[PDB]
């Protein structure tokens, strides 16, 4: 079972007490534990982080959803003729320079991370 | 419902026995563990969201100093603009630059922000 890593592990109660949040279908929490065995338990609080996955195509699809028009480029997504959407490595950027957009863009981007 | 596995038995492949600190992912079929120092490898990522919003104002930089003190109790100035929390207050000509963190704390006090320089 140590082959790759672990696998099927049991989970402390504790984690049951963590603050959990759904980013898609999935559903996300941090925790600090110690490991021993084949018990998993938590020995602290996961820090308040968000975590998730950042795929421009997602993104932009998800906005259309909302009905908004977004263009691809190579800087990240325009979306609306104004909202500036800007990748990093361990983050992303939005620019609210639009017109009563923002809101929008913010919740799709929190439909693909989560505060945990 | 009721698809998934134990309720008590998960899915981990990174960096096992020792202390770990992790994050759990449970989806309608699977329940899996990574560790948050492996995790930053992986596809999932702890991320940093930088969110800018530009605010119509009429007064200077010391007025808003001054407004931003009259909600505030933290409120540091500093060389290039202000700092409330972590959040980066900067003025430009009649508009503020309002960047802040992806942090709930952050949302909120920059809200009280947005409202100072608003009305």
């Amino acid at each position: 079972m140590s082959d790759v890593s672990m696998g099927m592990v049991k989970l402390d109660k504790g984690f049951d007490a963590l603050n959990y949040r759904a980013i898609g279908t999935d559903s996300v929490a941090s925790f600090r534990g110690v490991r021993d065995g084949d018990m998993v338990r938590c020995i602290g609080e996961g820090p308040r982080m968000v975590i998730g996955h950042a795929d421009i195509n997602e993104m932009r699809r998800m906005i259309v959803e909302g009905s908004m028009r977004v263009e691809q480029e190579e800087n990240g997504l325009l979306v609306e003729d104004c909202v500036w959407i800007r990748v990093s490595g361990d983050g992303v950027t939005i620019d609210g320079r639009d017109s009563g957009v923002f809101y929008a863009v913010r919740d799709v981007v929190y439909r693909s991370s989560a505060f945990i | 419902g009721h698809m998934l596995a134990k309720d008590n038995e998960a899915k981990i492949f990174t960096g096992v026995e020792g202390e770990f600190e992790g994050i759990i992912i449970g989806t309608e079929d699977d329940i899996r563990i990574y560790k948050r120092d492996e995790l930053i490898e992986s596809k999932y990522k702890e991320m940093c969201i930088y969110e800018r919003q530009r605010i119509p104002y009429n007064s200077t930089a010391v007025l808003l100093k001054q407004v931003l003190v009259d909600g505030f109790e933290e409120l540091v100035e500093v060389e290039s603009g202000f700092m409330v929390g972590n959040v980066h207050i900067v003025l430009s000509g009649q508009e503020v630059v309002l960047e802040w963190k992806s942090s709930y704390t952050d949302d909120v006090l920059a809200i009280s922000i947005s409202k100072m320089i608003s009305d």
